[PDB]
RNA sequence: AAUUUUUAAGGUAUGUAUUUUUUUU
RNA sequence: GGAGGUCAACAUCAAGAACUGUGGGCCUUUGCCUAUAGAACUUAUAACGAACAUGGUUCUUGCCUUUUACCAGAAC
């Protein structure tokens, strides 16, 4: 029973693909030996950084290897672009009068 | 043995011309994940994207023709058929969709992947498709009946890339377990396993003529002869990692795009690196956004198209002046181990 | 602009050219179909065979007094085109455009009304003749 | 070398023949009289003594076909063939911090630049122009 | 169709709890913070090295310094005492009193 | 922590059948069965009288958006 | 356009009540149910939307 | 110059044990 | 041997107005030209059916808390 991606479970899948996509790069950068606890920790830096992007807070960190920071900033700019573009698309869809459901409005106005 | 390595200075490999940037096409709202070109006429190319669309770009003028919607998540890989008027696209939404080009609409969905599918390869002679993804398997689809006929079990990790070849091994696959496997599809089992890579293998390209395959990893770009499966050459690389994309020109030119933005051209026969460039990112971008996520050569082989993480397509043209006035490349030093 | 700046064309592309309906790979068709405009026979092997032997007709073409050119005129639906349809079927041995229905009786065959408009419009638009020999 | 023309015409045929065996068998398995329109003694007993003829009896079209078929899970043992050889400062540079979020503390684990001359110049003009007007 | 609203309830029991119950919860957590999580042991429990080692809890609930024989109402008071000049002295006196014998 | 997703082979080695159990889905019904092969006092009186940035948020199209719908 | 939008609005609210129970049947919901003033126990909604609209 | 009628689901959990004729020292 | 069968199998039934076979000629059998034999069934206010249902995908809509079930037009 492989379940398709639909409206309700879209953004959960977006999360999952993003997290995998970041672990791939950062694990392919680092030299070798130890990952898994380190693997878990890197993702917490990601999500924290996204929260910082939404709040317009800069997200500097004390000593962190620059390349990892490059990676995280790259993916957060991707996610930010998708987030903004959906914010606009749903908004014109609401304006012209088409049916936008309910929590997509309540969710939209937060984005805007 | 080193007496031969004394003679290994007698080859002095194959001068080639330098590559430069001809044109830059903006127009994509996300990253540009994948690029495929019309295999017959070199008239236009197709472009996967983060923003879920596909755009058909006119190749001669770089103008835009039409946009193709239809996926809800990013489009990771794209293939256009030599023998059919079909476009096969694949996404992270677990779906493999055909696109009939004549009418420009969706035709056939192929169902039954567990999770996101990052690669599509069209078998040259059989009217099959090969797709693979985070599911760690390859599925061979009957193109007509949309049946997952053959499932090749194998890699212990997500499969990055899939290729098709007319004779034995018909399926070459490269996963993140650092194994390039060569498949026998009729017996459904692996013909040969190529383990020499240290880390995940994120790119593989097939040579248009020689019948061999190139693989890539962080620091290492190898080649492999098919049939036997032997190692053939190595490609000299300082730490260029991460190698996202490989492409092979008809002229034994081998392009390897990086995640650092550095484009690295090689000579396929020797394993020599005759150039290195760096893209000029964009007006308002970040140094993080300078990189290369895909690539191809058109059928002529004189123009390279690489979509980049800055939401731009860049068409890299080969210089007409060239020769040895001042080409000379990085100049052949065979260092030792 | 300048980051490339000289030999490079940076072009920003929105909208579209080439309206979305265009095939982008055009349907490849060898045969040339005339069936939209007219219903016509384009292959020599399919021309209806004539009992009266055409080459004997070509002999009559020389003698000026032998041939007469006669057009048929009249008001609506007087039978002009269906009159011609008598002479032709009597002249030719087999016709490919005869259905078993128009042969039998029910539907008049109309040889002269070749155009698809004339078939649909139920009418004669453009004049169309035939050249056939017939004995008094 | 390239595979060659006479060889590629071979494996193309033998695979294409094989796949049809899978497509045909798979279409004719599932429940469709509709979709199935797209579709040997075999045994010398042991030492061959008796010989054999095998014939598959026709099942009743109402009763469940594949009466033994029921969907069940199976854990698969590992394949026989074995042992493919693998053939292959910065620790302080690549040492990652520990993530601490302002917005969550689950479970355990407890500006520079100055102003412009624009502001300097504007306020004088308002301070001067006012004193002049107040005189 | 009242699903339009978006509130709900779990089907278990009777929710809010009683203002008195909140205080008990809040005065335990406040004494967990200021205490920095240490378990200050009871006086009768027959001794996990203590952060200090003098503070305890008597058979009643109060906190006591066993050097100074003072009784304290809360952790906040104790940190006043541990930062006091009397609890300074009694350490020095025990300092000398040990340095004169072994 | 998705970590290791799910491998296909364990789902591909199940003893249901080659096909699924035999459930007949509505999108696997035969469709597109055939392939396709390629070949002047008033004027005087007054006192005052007479590039594409790469980003979504700092772009020119974006300010126009919040210039309208945020009113 | 204002008149058109009135006709949509008023029917959309009446539909709000109807879908609120479970019917679109005209027979169940005679106009007295929507239009009687609240003092007699209706909704007392005030109808500007019957009219006839110039076309 | 003419509309159009209704059934399910997201609300009252879920889980465990319970009627048994005494397996040979 | 004929008349039949609410018998069966196999082949065929939307295409340059549209089929095959044959002899000869150019090519050197595909293909082109020419002569000739035979063409049941279905077609022109277009079609096996003087009849008329349902589903799928993608678009544009209608009801509008969400899915099923649905409104009604199009293409495939
Ligand atoms: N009752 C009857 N009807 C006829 C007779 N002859 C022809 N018709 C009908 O009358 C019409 C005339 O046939 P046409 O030959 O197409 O008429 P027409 O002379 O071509 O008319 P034009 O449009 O002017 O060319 C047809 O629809 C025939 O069906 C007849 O002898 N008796
Ligand atoms: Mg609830
Ligand atoms: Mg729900
Ligand atoms: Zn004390």
């Amino acid at each position: 029973i492989v379940k398709t991606t639909t409206k309700q479970r879209l953004d959960a899948y977006y999360d999952l693909e993003l997290r995998n996509s970041v672990m791939d790069d950062i694990l392919e950068m680092m030299p070798e030996s130890i990952r898994q606890k380190k693997a878990r920790t890197i993702l917490q830096h990601l999500s924290e950084a996204w929260r910082c992007w939404k709040a317009n807070i800069p997200w500097d960190v004390p000593g962190m290897p620059a390349p990892i920071k490059k990676i995280i900033e790259r993916y957060i700019k991707s996610k930010a672009d998708a987030w903004v573009s959906a914010a606009h698309y749903n908004r014109e869809r609401i304006k012209r009068g088409a049916h936008v459901e309910k929590t997509m409005v309540k969710k939209n106005l937060g984005r805007l | 043995i080193v007496n031969r390595y004394e003679k290994l200075l007698s080859q002095r490999p194959e001068w080639h011309a330098p590559w430069k940037l001809s044109r830059v096409i903006n127009g994509h709202l996300g990253w540009v994940r994948c690029v495929a070109i019309d295999p017959v006429d070199n008239e236009w190319f197709i472009t996967g994207s983060n923003d879920t669309t596909m755009k058909v770009w006119d190749l001669a003028t770089g103008k835009l023709k039409t946009t193709l919607a239809g996926h809800v998540m990013t489009v990771r890989d794209v293939a256009v058929s030599d023998r059919h008027p079909y476009l096969f696209s694949v996404s992270e939404d677990k779906t493999v969709k055909c696109w009939d080009l004549e009418k420009n609409q969706i035709i056939r969905d192929y169902y039954g992947h567990l999770s996101g599918v990052r690669t599509v390869s069209i078998h040259p002679t059989l009217d099959l498709i090969a797709t693979a993804g985070r599911d760690s398997v390859i599925k061979l689809w009957d193109m007509r009946t949309r049946i997952p006929v053959i499932t090749l079990v194998g890699h212990k990790g997500p499969i990055n890339q899939v290729q098709c070849t007319p004779v034995d091994p018909q399926v070459v696959s490269s996963s993140t377990d650092a194994t390039v496997r060569l498949w026998d599809v009729v017996a459904g089992k692996t013909m040969k396993v190529l383990t020499h890579h240290k880390r995940s293998v994120r790119a593989t390209a097939l040579h248009p003529k020689e019948f061999s395959v190139a693989s890539a990893c962080t620091d290492d770009i190898r080649s492999w002869g098919l049939a036997e499966g032997s190692l053939l050459t190595n490609f000299e690389s300082e730490k260029t990692g991460i190698i996202n994309t490989l492409s092979i020109n008809q002229d034994d030119v081998l392009f390897a795009g990086g995640d650092n933005g550095v484009l690295s051209f090689y000579d396929y026969k020797s394993g020599h690196k005759y150039q290195s460039l760096a893209t000029r990112e964009m007006v308002g971008s970040l140094e993080g956004e300078r990189s290369v996520l895909c690539s191809t050569f058109d059928k002529t082989g004189l123009r390279l198209i690489t979509g980049e993480a800055d939401k731009s397509i860049k068409i890299w043209k080969q210089d007409e002046t060239a020769t040895k006035e001042s080409e000379p490349g990085l100049a052949w030093n065979p260092n030792l181990s | 602009e300048h980051p490339y700046g000289k030999e490079v064309e940076v072009l920003m592309e929105t909208k579209n050219t080439q309206s979305p309906q265009t095939p982008l790979v055009e349907p490849v068709t060898e045969r040339t179909k005339l069936q939209e405009h007219t219903i016509f026979t384009q292959l020599k092997k399919n021309i209806p065979k004539t009992r009266y032997n055409r080459d004997y007709m070509l002999s009559m073409a020389n003698i000026p007094e032998r041939i007469i050119n006669v057009g048929v005129i009249g008001p609506l639906h007087s039978g002009k085109t269906s009159l011609m349809d008598l002479l032709v079927i009597d002249s030719h041995k087999r016709i490919p455009d005869m259905s078993k229905n128009v042969e039998l009786g029910w539907k008049p065959l109309r040889y002269l009304d070749n155009l698809k408009q004339e078939i649909d419009r139920g009418l004669s638009i453009k004049l169309n003749g035939s050249t056939l020999l017939c004995t008094d | 070398p390239l595979p060659t023309k006479a060889e590629i015409q071979e494996c193309t045929a033998r695979t294409k023949s094989y796949i049809q065996r899978l497509v045909n068998a798979k279409l004719a398995n599932s429940n469709n009289r509709a979709s199935s329109r797209y579709v040997a003694p075999a045994n010398l007993l042991l030492n061959n003594s008796h010989h054999i003829e095998v014939v598959s009896k026709q099942m009743d079209p109402l009763l469940p076909r594949f009466v033994g078929k029921k969907a069940r899970k199976v854990v698969a043992p590992t394949e026989n063939d074995e042992v493919v050889p693998v053939l292959h400062a910065d620790p302080n540079e690549w040492k990652i911090p520990a993530a601490v979020s302002n917005w969550k503390n689950p479970n355990g684990y407890t500006e520079n630049n100055t102003i412009n001359d624009g502001f300097m110049k504007l306020s004088e003009a308002l301070e001067n122009a006012d004193k002049k007007a107040r005189q | 169709m009242n699903y339009l609203e978006g509130v709900g309830s779990k089907k278990g029991g009777g929710g809010i709890a009683s203002e008195s119950q909140f205080n008990l919860q809040r005065r335990k957590e406040v004494e967990s913070l200021l205490s920095k999580g240490e378990n200050v042991p009871y006086t009768f429990q027959d001794e996990q090295v203590r952060s200090n080692p003098y503070i305890y809890k008597n058979h009643s609930g109060k906190l006591v310094c066993k050097l100074c024989n003072t009784m304290h109402m809360s952790w906040s008071s104790v940190e006043r005492h541990l930062g006091g000049k009397k609890h300074g002295l009694n350490v020095l006196r025990r300092g000398i009193s040990i340095e004169k014998s072994s | 922590t998705s970590h290791r997703p799910q491998l296909e082979a364990r789902s591909g080695a199940k003893a249901a059948a080659y096909t699924p159990t035999g459930i007949e889905h509505a999108r696997l019904l035969p469709g597109h069965t055939t392939l396709k092969y390629r070949k002047r006092s008033w004027r005087k009186g007054t006192a005052f009288g007479r590039g594409y940035i790469n980003d979504m948020t700092k772009s020119e199209y974006h300010q126009e958006f919040l210039h309208k719908h945020v009113r | 356009p204002l008149l058109d939008i009135l006709v949509k609005g008023e029917t959309r609210i009446q539909n709000r009540v109807k879908l609120g129970l479970n019917s679109k049947m005209p027979t169940r919901f005679p106009p007295a149910v929507f239009y009687t003033p609240k003092e007699l126990g209706g909704l007392g909604m005030i109808s500007a939307s019957h009219i006839l609209i110039p076309a």
